[PDB]
């Protein structure tokens, strides 16, 4: 794959997009199977 | 010079016999614009679908296997998108397409030929001349299968008929 | 209970939460017939409610008088799944995320151009770092008692008063 | 013998309809052409030659055997245990049901991986320079120069013959449901 | 010997009592599957 | 300068048939990303890992310890039934060997530190066993098939186990066909949720 656009999608705003959006989409994800957990289940 | 194919149409100049199979057919000007390494990969790509398409037609009137049931070809897609061999063949598709990427990107830096995977297990290629003659058969092949394609699936829609069973019949 | 709590599984006003939240969605869905998609839905949503009711009475939570079920935050070890245990899990995320950003700008510093690897991150690396922060506790602390974390106060640059 | 040039040589071919490989060597026994897909170019020849004799073994004892089982020939009490019919089949499945098949399956089984592994693995490694097919499985003299002459040719050929017609044989039984003899 | 003869070590055979093919009752296996698939 | 294992591709860098099991595949070219170092690291640790998997899986339908609480066939079930406190003792014990074994030595960039430290190399022979070095390249290379297998095989039966609820040899002896009317893959968005 081209070397200038890994440079290209290794800037500042993409990783920072990519990354809270992965971020966010296990949070999702993991509300979506596990809901509503107020506590620490114990 | 002039096109071979069109006569009274110029050569489009990024057709250089560069690629076998290649007649100077492009009126459209899509190698003005884009890359030809990638259309010829996409040329082989698709003539090999239809390829194996086609076979896929003629082989599922004439034998259906045992354990499935027996239909035909585009009642097989409907019933395999809703039974799970559908998003099988999907997924390994895919999972090949991934080194496919991988193979097009040696094609675009330089690499490889385009439709070029190394498959030979036959060993039916023997040296450059025989090679040269087979990429050309496989070309005609591809694209008169192309167009074999759009027949049979058009044809059963319009008449509700197989392909074998539609030159049997009529 | 603590503080005069009452638990959420023995309490009157939880029972009516659950029971108002029901009847509210079962209300909504007598508009709807049997099999539609809008009937699935608010199904499927009246049994996540009585779920959730569920798990919350059998957890151990603390009800109010509204009803409401109340986090005890003092230390007690019968609630510390409310906020110690959270918390634990937090400080571990959060001394992750620091541990792992301070290696890289430390990285960084020793580059051809420091400041192009910071709108440029060298991915490769950065993911290095990402993954030692697992043990972000032991690591820091032995930064902090090998004289790595703390720059003594004569090199830091202050206002002149 | 060898016959070198004649059969089993360079320039031999069983069908000169294809033309004979230059990667297939003209030193193993059994070498007559026949190699379309070009599978000497890059699999070891060694190993190959190997599995060859071996399959070839295997399919005479077995043609031995489908003969044997369809004549009605049977080692006393045999056919007490076992079934009395013909069908190598059902005998098959019923000597499975004794454990007969299960006893021949551990010690084939036994030599096989005791045996047949380690030479195999030196045969292929360069640790013994034993020929293929050879386990100094020679009892009863007739050796010398017939064990690398004709007797390999004879023993390949013969075994081919074999596959081919082992093949044919339970084949023909599944398509019609009687065995040969 | 560490396992005395209460609480001892539970050694089940799990080919149930049946064979790899050609079997009938309640005991179908994979390469049973194989032969009811290549045989309708 | 073609791959042997992909032959239209090109042979990766830091690929060049040193390593046991290196057979030229790396078509998403990890390894010019990633030191091979750690990739080997990583390779054989998962390998070893599923090794003891696989094996546990088929000899934890066999055979088993006494008691109520190890009786459970199926593998997948017996991680529930299993004793927490032990569970939770073992995975104690296998952070106690991660730091031990690796001599404090555990992340990206400080693993190898020592240039004496070698890939899945951990100093680990009780019994002497690699002591002959005319084993040791054929050793190497099975471990690494041996590992490569294993995940392949574990991660079949987990998968299976998951489809079909039964432990994997008495699934593969009363095998039964998927039907699809049941564990239909994927779905959540194209019924819009619910
Ligand atoms: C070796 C890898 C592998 C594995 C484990 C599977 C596993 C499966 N395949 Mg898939 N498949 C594979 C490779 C694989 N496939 C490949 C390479 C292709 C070609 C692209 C397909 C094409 C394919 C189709 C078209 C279908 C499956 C189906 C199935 C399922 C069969 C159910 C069963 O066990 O009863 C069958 C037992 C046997 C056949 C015994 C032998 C199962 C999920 C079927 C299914 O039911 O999907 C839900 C189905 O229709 N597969
Ligand atoms: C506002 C000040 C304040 C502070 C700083 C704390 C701090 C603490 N309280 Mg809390 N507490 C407070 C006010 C406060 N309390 C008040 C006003 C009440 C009402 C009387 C309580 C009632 C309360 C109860 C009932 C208990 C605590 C406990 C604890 C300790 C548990 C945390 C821990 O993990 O340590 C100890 C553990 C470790 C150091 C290592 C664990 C791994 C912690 C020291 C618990 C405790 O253990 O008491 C000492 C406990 O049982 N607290
Ligand atoms: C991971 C990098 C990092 C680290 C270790 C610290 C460390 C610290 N910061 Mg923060 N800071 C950072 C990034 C970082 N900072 C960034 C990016 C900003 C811009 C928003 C700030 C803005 C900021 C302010 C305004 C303040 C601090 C303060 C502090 C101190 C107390 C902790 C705190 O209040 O956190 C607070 C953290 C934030 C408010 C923002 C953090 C945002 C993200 C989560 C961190 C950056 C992640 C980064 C992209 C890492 C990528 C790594 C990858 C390339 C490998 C401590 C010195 C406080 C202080 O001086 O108190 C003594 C304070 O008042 N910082
Ligand atoms: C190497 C192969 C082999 C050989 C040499 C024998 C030889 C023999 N078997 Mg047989 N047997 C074999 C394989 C073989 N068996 C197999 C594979 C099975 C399992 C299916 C049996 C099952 C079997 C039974 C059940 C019995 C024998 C018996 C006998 C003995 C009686 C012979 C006699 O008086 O003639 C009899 C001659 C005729 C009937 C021809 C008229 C004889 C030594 C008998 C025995 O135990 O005697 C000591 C007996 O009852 N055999
Ligand atoms: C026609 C068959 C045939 C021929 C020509 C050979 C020839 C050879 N074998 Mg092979 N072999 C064969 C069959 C054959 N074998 C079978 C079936 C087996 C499995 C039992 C073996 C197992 C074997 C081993 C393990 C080894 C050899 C070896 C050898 C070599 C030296 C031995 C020798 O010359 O004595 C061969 C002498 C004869 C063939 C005389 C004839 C005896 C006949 C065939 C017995 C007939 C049984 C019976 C009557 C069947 C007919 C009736 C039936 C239809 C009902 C030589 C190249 C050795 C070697 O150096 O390999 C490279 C060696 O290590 N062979
Ligand atoms: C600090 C040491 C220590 C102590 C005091 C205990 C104490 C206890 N353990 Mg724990 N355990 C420890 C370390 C320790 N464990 C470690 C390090 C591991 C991880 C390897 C475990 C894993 C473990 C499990 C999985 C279980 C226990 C259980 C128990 C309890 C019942 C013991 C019993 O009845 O024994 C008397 C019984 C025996 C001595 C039978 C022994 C069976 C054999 C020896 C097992 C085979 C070992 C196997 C080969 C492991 C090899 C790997 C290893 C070398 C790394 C008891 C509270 C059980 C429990 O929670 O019960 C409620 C339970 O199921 N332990
Ligand atoms: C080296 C390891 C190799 C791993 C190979 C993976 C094997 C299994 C992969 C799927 C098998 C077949 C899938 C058919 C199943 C399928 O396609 O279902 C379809 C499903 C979406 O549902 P639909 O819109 O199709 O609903 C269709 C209707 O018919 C039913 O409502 O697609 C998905 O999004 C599910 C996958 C989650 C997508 C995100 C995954 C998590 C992201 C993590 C980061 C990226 C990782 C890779 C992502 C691709
Ligand atoms: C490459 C490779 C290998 C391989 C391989 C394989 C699988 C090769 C397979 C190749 C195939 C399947 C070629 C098929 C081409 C079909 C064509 C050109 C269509 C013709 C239809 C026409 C003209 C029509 C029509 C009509 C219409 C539309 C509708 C009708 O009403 C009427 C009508 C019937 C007249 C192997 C593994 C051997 C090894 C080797 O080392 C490398
Ligand atoms: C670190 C790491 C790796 C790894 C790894 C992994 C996955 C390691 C996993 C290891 C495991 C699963 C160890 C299990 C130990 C079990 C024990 C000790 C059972 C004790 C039973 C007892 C005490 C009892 C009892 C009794 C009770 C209470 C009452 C009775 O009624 C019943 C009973 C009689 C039985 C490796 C090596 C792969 C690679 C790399 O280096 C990285
Ligand atoms: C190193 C060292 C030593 C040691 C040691 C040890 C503990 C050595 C142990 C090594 C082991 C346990 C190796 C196990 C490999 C397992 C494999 C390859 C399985 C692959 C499964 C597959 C392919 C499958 C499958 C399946 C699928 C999915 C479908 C299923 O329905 C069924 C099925 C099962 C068929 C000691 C300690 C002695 C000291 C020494 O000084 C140094
Ligand atoms: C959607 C969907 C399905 C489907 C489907 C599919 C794949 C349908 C097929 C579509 C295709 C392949 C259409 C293409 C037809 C080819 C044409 C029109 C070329 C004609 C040649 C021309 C005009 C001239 C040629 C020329 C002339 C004059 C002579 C000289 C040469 C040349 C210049 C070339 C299913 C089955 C999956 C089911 C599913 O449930 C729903």
């Amino acid at each position: 794959m081209d070397s200038n656009f890994l440079k290209y999608l290794s800037t500042a705003p993409v990783l920072f997009t990519v990354w809270l959006s992965f971020t966010a989409s296990f949070i999702i994800e993991a509300n979506r199977f596990f809901p509503d957990m107020l506590y620490f289940p114990m | 010079d002039f096109s071979a194919a069109v006569p009274f149409l110029k050569r489009p100049s990024n057709l250089d016999g560069a690629y076998i199979g290649d007649v100077g057919f492009d009126p459209l000007g899509f190698s003005d614009v884009f890359d030809l390494r990638v259309l010829r990969e996409a040329e082989l790509k698709h003539g090999r679908f239809a390829m194996l398409a086609v076979l896929g037609f003629i082989v599922q009137e004439l034998y259906t296997f045992p354990f499935f049931p027996k239909m035909a070809p585009v009642d097989a897609h409907d019933y395999f998108v809703k039974q799970g061999g559908g998003s099988q063949i999907i997924f390994w598709i895919s999972f090949v397409e991934l080194f496919g990427v991988v193979a097009l990107f040696e094609t675009l830096q330089g690499k490889r030929e385009p439709g070029d995977f190394a498959f030979d297990p036959l060993g039916l290629a023997k040296d450059e001349a025989t090679l040269e003659r087979y990429r050309l058969a496989e070309v005609k092949h591809a694209r008169l299968a192309m167009i074999a394609i759009g027949g049979f699936i058009h044809q059963y829609w319009v008449t509700k008929q197989t392909v074998l069973e539609q030159l049997g019949n009529f | 209970d603590v503080a005069g709590l009452t638990p959420c599984g023995e309490s009157k006003e939880f029972a009516r939460r659950l029971d108002g939240s029901v009847k509210k969605l079962q209300t909504r869905l007598s508009k709807y017939e049997a099999g539609t998609p809008p009937a699935l839905a608010l199904q499927k949503q009246i049994d996540k409610t009585k779920n959730r009711f569920d798990r919350y009475g059998k957890a151990g939570l603390l009800c109010g008088t509204d009803g409401l079920p109340h986090l005890i935050t003092d230390g007690r070890w019968t609630h510390s799944g409310e906020f110690v245990i959270p918390g634990l899990l937090f400080l571990y995320v959060a001394g992750w995320i620091g541990w792992v950003g301070r290696s890289y700008v430390l990285f960084a510093r020793t580059a051809d151009k420091p400041t192009e690897k910071e709108i440029i991150i060298d991915v490769p690396v950065a993911l290095s770092f990402v993954s030692t922060g697992f043990i972000w506790p032991f690591s820091a602390f032995k930064e902090f008692t090998s004289g790595n974390l703390i720059v003594p106060a004569d090199e830091i640059t202050v206002s002149p008063r | 013998l060898w016959n070198e040039g004649k059969i089993q040589g360079k320039g031999v071919s069983v069908i000169p309809l294809f033309p004979r490989p230059a990667s297939l060597d003209g030193t193993f026994p059994g070498d007559q052409g026949f190699d379309p897909f070009g599978f000497s170019s890059w699999v070891n020849m060694k190993f190959v030659a190997e599995a060859e004799i071996k399959h070839c073994r295997l399919a005479m004892l077995a043609f031995a055997g489908i003969m044997v089982e369809s004549a009605g020939i049977s080692f006393p009490g045999a056919t007490s245990v076992l079934g009395s019919s013909k069908n190598i089949f059902e005998i098959h499945d019923k000597a499975v049901a004794s454990g007969a098949m299960g006893q021949i399956l551990l010690w084939v089984s036994f030599f096989e991986v005791v045996a047949g592994v380690p030479a195999m693995n030196e045969m292929l490694n360069g640790e013994s320079s034993r020929i293929p097919g050879y386990y100094a499985f020679d009892p009863l003299g007739q050796g010398k120069g017939d064990k690398m002459g004709r007797m390999q040719l004879s023993e390949i050929q013969n075994g081919r013959l074999a596959m081919l017609a082992v093949s044919g044989i339970v084949h023909h039984t599944l398509i019609t449901g009687k065995g040969p003899l | 010997a560490l396992f005395g003869k209460g609480s001892m070590i539970v050694v089940e055979d799990p080919r149930d009592g049946c064979g790899a093919y050609a079997n009938s009752g309640a005991c179908h296996t994979f390469l049973d599957e194989i032969g009811d698939a290549l045989k309708k | 300068a073609k791959s042997k294992a992909v032959p239209f591709l090109s042979q990766p860098e830091a690929l060049d048939g040193s390593m046991a099991g290196d057979v030229g595949f790396d078509p998403f070219g990890i390894s010019s990303v990633i030191d091979i170092k750690w990739l080997r690291e990583s390779e054989l640790k998962h390998g070893r890992i599923c090794m003891l998997a696989a094996t546990g899986c088929l000899v934890q339908e066999v055979v088993h310890l006494p008691g109520p609480a190890f009786s459970q066939k199926m593998a997948l079930n017996a991680w529930a039934a299993a004793p927490r406190g032990g569970m939770i003792s073992i995975l104690v014990a296998i952070g106690l060997i991660e730091m031990i074994s690796n001599r404090f030595a555990l992340t990206a960039t400080d693993m190898f530190a020592n240039p004496n430290r070698v890939p899945g190399d951990l100093g680990f022979d009780p019994l002497s066993l690699g002591a002959n070095p005319a084993n040791r390249a054929r050793f190497e290379l099975s471990e690494v098939i041996h590992g490569r297998a294993a995940m392949m095989g574990f991660s079949g039966m987990v998968h299976q186990m998951i489809v079909s609820k039964q432990a994997p040899i008495e699934q593969l002896m009363h095998f039964k066909a998927v039907d699809s009317s049941l564990m239909k893959l994927g779905g959540a968005a194209g019924n819009l949720g619910y």
